[PDB]
């Protein structure tokens, strides 16, 4: 009854844990986080964008069903594989 | 106390699997009714209570000593859904041709049991190897004293047809009821003397 999951696993690694390391304390010394070239954007704005997307629903064509037929079944073939 | 039982199935399947996926993949794009099925059951449920005549019994006694080449737990219930159907599609009287689909659909209910608690099997084995080690080790040892690891390496390795913790404790209970043997914990035992 559900679609998809995640996981959060730790695995050591030499090069992401300081990179960590530097990413928690670099919001000591300042008190602020941005970086890595991403304009912040206002929360407003894709709200909008959402409020805006949840009014157009679209209806597919006859051409995605035709290719999820054939994704089922291979879909079907590998998980019907394993059986442990 | 339920008649009939049945299970769905399920496998790989791709010529139905395919077809499957036809019928999803429509029902998304773009006499069958609400009501008049509704009352046509509820008037034809207690205005006429339909009457049974020999011309079913003769194939119904039929049917049963085939059969038994339950008991009559089948027997009940095979007349009231045969009764039934006749009081669906001919909402009049009886019907003698109704019991080829009522034997339809109770060999289908006995598909389910081809392959312990209705079978026997395994108990017409099980009972007797356990009555065997029993004596044998009642005559070597001069006392009824046996102790706990003994019994693991003695029992659970002359044969591997039977599991190895799942059935022994439960194999024990019955000889405490048996005049045989007593618990004392995970450990020291004692058993029958003459």
């Amino acid at each position: 009854r559900f679609d998809i999951l995640f996981l959060m696993l730790d695995i050591p690694s030499r090069d992401d844990d300081e990179k960590l390391a530097e990413h928690v304390t670099y919001v000591h010394m300042h008190n602020k986080q941005p970086d890595l070239d991403f304009t912040p954007v206002e929360p407003s704005k894709m709200r909008e964008y959402i409020a805006y997307a949840k009014t157009k629903r679209p209806v597919m064509s006859e051409a995605v069903n035709d290719y999820v037929v054939q994704a089922y079944i291979r879909l079907r073939q590998d998980s019907k594989r394993e059986m442990d | 106390r339920f008649d009939l039982v049945y299970l769905v199935l399920d496998k790989v399947d791709e010529k139905n699997d395919r077809e499957l996926a036809k019928h999803l993949t429509n029902l998304y794009l773009e006499v069958l009714p609400v009501e008049f099925l509704t009352m046509y059951i509820s008037y034809a449920k207690e205005h006429i209570h339909p009457i049974i005549t020999e011309a079913a019994k003769t194939e119904l006694v039929r049917a049963y000593v085939g059969m038994r080449k339950a008991t009559t737990r089948q027997l009940e219930s095979m007349i009231r859904l045969a009764e039934a159907h006749a009081k669906m599609k001919l909402k009049n009287v009886v019907e003698l041709e109704d019991v080829q689909e009522a034997v339809r659909l109770i060999r289908s209910a006995i598909k389910d049991y081809a392959t312990q608690t209705g079978k026997s099997v395994i108990q017409r084995k099980l009972q007797e190897d356990l009555s065997r080690e029993i004596m044998n080790v009642l005559k070597d040892q001069a006392s009824d004293s046996m102790s706990f690891n003994e019994l693991i390496k003695q029992i659970n390795e002359h044969s591997q047809d039977r599991v190895e913790s799942s059935d022994i404790q439960e194999a024990l209970s019955r000889l405490q009821q048996e005049d045989k043997v007593i618990v004392l914990g995970e450990g020291v035992r004692r058993s029958v003397r003459l």
